[PDB]
């Protein structure tokens, strides 16, 4: 078993006020079977969509979650992971430098 | 440049009810343009290229005759690999697939490929000659000897050196204004203070396409690798590709260190100075 | 285009 990876990013450069995507891209796992959330506030944000399962070289799979955002000074995003690998859900905290 | 094309499928084994869930999807290079899940509503390959759609209703159900066949062949896959590794019926296994063929910058057959997983790891591949096989184990093995009595190889061969990469040459063409297009990476570098002491530099190369790419760092003009971090290639969501370097120096010697940039839309590489 | 024939394993 292999346990993803994590990034979450927006789209774009950032910036307080201005419309923009938010990406959570988990790699390296496998099997394929996972559980990805964006979180808003430690929200569940709700109109999330993925792309197409497909794998790399290795055989470990890929996966892109995103949707719509538009960043604040006040707001916290996050993704939120649960896989057969974690004991336990990992939170990734979106850094705007990242 | 050099292109591909390159078909995927997943196979995932449902025990207590029904088939496997399968999900096929086919990229031109770095570009996905088609898509079948088992799970949808349509039961049709659907398109998720703008390029794809001027293809006549011949070619959707030409494609989603063969990807449902496809669907079929891995699902007796699954049930004649449990055999093969004497597995219980009780837990979810996967097969995975990718087959597709390369061409170089003069639009001519370079390489294909055919290989083959079960719970991950290497099954069983077609060689770069693509004449002969290389199995893992004496599960793979027996399913090699099949393939040769069949002769799997040469139908195979005919499909990655012929139809294959006239298709291909047909996407290219017919997608020109996108799959044709070289995407440069936009460049920058950004500052962050960690003490007094100690500065992190980091290059970044947005929406740049397609995905291949290197980013090094230099110290006076020589290659350093201590002290830095290099992410994975991630997608934008927008068909383009981000990545990021960074490293650590000593604060105030920030001008000591280049950030380098490749990248086929590039003529000449970039250079990058805080 | 995909292949158009897949031998069982």
């Amino acid at each position: 078993q292999r346990t993803p990876k994590i990034q979450v990013y927006s789209r774009h450069p950032a910036e307080n006020g201005k419309s923009n995507f938010l990406n959570c891209y988990v790699s390296g796992f496998h099997p394929s079977d996972i559980e990805v959330d964006l979180l808003k506030n430690g929200e569940r944000i709700e109109k999330v969509e993925h792309s197409d399962l497909s794998f790399s070289k290795d055989w470990s799979f890929y996966l892109l979650y995103y949707t719509e955002f538009t960043p604040t000074e006040k707001d916290e995003y996050a993704c939120r992971v649960n896989h057969v690998t974690l004991s336990q859900p990992k939170i990734v905290k979106w850094d705007r430098d990242m | 440049g050099s292109h591909s094309m390159r078909y995927f499928f997943t196979s995932v084994s449902r025990p207590g009810r029904g088939e496997p869930r399968f999900i096929a999807v086919g990229y031109v290079d770095d570009t996905q343009f088609v898509r079948f899940d088992s799970d949808a509503a349509s039961q049709r390959m659907e398109p998720r290229a703008p390029w794809i759609e001027q293809e006549g209703p011949e070619y959707w159900d030409g494609e989603t005759r063969k990807v449902k066949a496809h669907s079929q062949t891995h699902r007796v896959d699954l049930g004649t690999l449990r055999g093969y590794y004497n597995q219980s019926e009780a837990g979810s296994h996967t097969v995975q697939r990718m087959y597709g063929c390369d061409v170089g910058s003069d639009w001519r057959f370079l390489r294909g490929y055919h290989q083959y997983a079960y719970d991950g790891k290497d099954y069983i591949a077609l060689k770069e000659d693509l004449r002969s096989w290389t199995a893992a184990d004496m599960a793979a093995q027996t399913t090699k000897h099949k393939w040769e009595a069949a002769h799997v190889a040469e139908q195979l061969r005919a499909y990655l050196e012929g139809t294959c990469v006239e298709w291909l040459r047909r996407y290219l063409e017919n997608g020109k204004e996108t799959l044709q297009r070289t995407d440069a990476p936009k460049t920058h570098m950004t500052h962050h203070a960690v003490s007094d002491h100690e500065a992190t530099l980091r290059c970044w190369a947005l929406s740049f396409y397609p995905a291949e790419i290197t980013l090094t760092w230099q110290r006076d003009g020589e290659d350093q690798t201590q002290d830095t971090e290099l992410v994975e290639t991630r997608p934008a969501g927008d068909g383009t590709f981000q990545k990021w370097a960074a490293v650590v120096v000593p604060s105030g010697q920030e001008q000591r260190y280049t950030c380098h940039v490749q990248h086929e839309g590039l003529p000449k590489p970039l250079t990058l100075r805080w | 285009v995909l292949h158009d024939d897949l031998l069982e394993a």
